[PDB]
């Protein structure tokens, strides 16, 4: 594979960390 | 921009999401996601993290939706670093990534997880440090 599978996986986490709640 | 490789790519990235092939992900399917890689969303973080890559609106994410948001700060990044580097030694080796991705369910080669690991690293050391890791992203 490359950097694509890699960003995907990354991408999502960072949308986890930046829609938390209290 | 956005080759034919990367379109191929992005589409077996999605798949690791969409469990059930069917072809949308649901606020499920990433929940599943999210703990696998050591993370708890309620379900309306979960929602939300839907609703925001959901550019139709009708509650789950299709491949359109999910390129779209692949194409395109500090602790964000870090999180997630921390995510592939299991043992906290500041480098993310072949192995830390094998192991990330068969808890996402996917069984690949010795070659396939070098190759990531080969385009990510910038200093040709075999592994992935902190700062590789942020150029990836950007
Ligand atoms: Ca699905
Ligand atoms: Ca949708
Ligand atoms: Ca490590
Ligand atoms: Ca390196």
């Amino acid at each position: 594979k490359k950097k694509a599978t890699f960003r995907a996986i990354t991408s999502t986490l960072a949308s986890s960390f930046k829609r938390r709640r209290s | 921009q956005l080759t034919e490789e990367q379109i191929a790519e992005f589409k077996e990235a999605f798949s690791l999401f969409d469990k059930d092939g069917d072809g949308t992900i649901t606020t499920k399917e990433l929940g599943t996601v999210m703990r696998s890689l050591g993370q708890n969303p309620t379900e309306a973080e979960l929602q939300d993290m839907i609703n925001e890559v959901d550019a139709d609106g009708n509650g789950t994410i299709d491949f359109p939706e999910f390129l779209t948001m692949m194409a395109r700060s500090e602790e964000e990044i870090r999180e997630a670093f921390r995510v592939f580097d299991k043992d906290g030694n500041g480098y993310i080796s072949a192995a830390e990534l094998r192991h990330v991705m068969t808890n996402l369910g996917e069984k690949l080669t010795d070659e396939e997880v070098d190759e990531m690991i080969r385009e990510a690293d910038i200093d040709g050391d075999g592994q992935v440090n902190y700062e590789e890791f942020v150029q990836m992203m950007t």
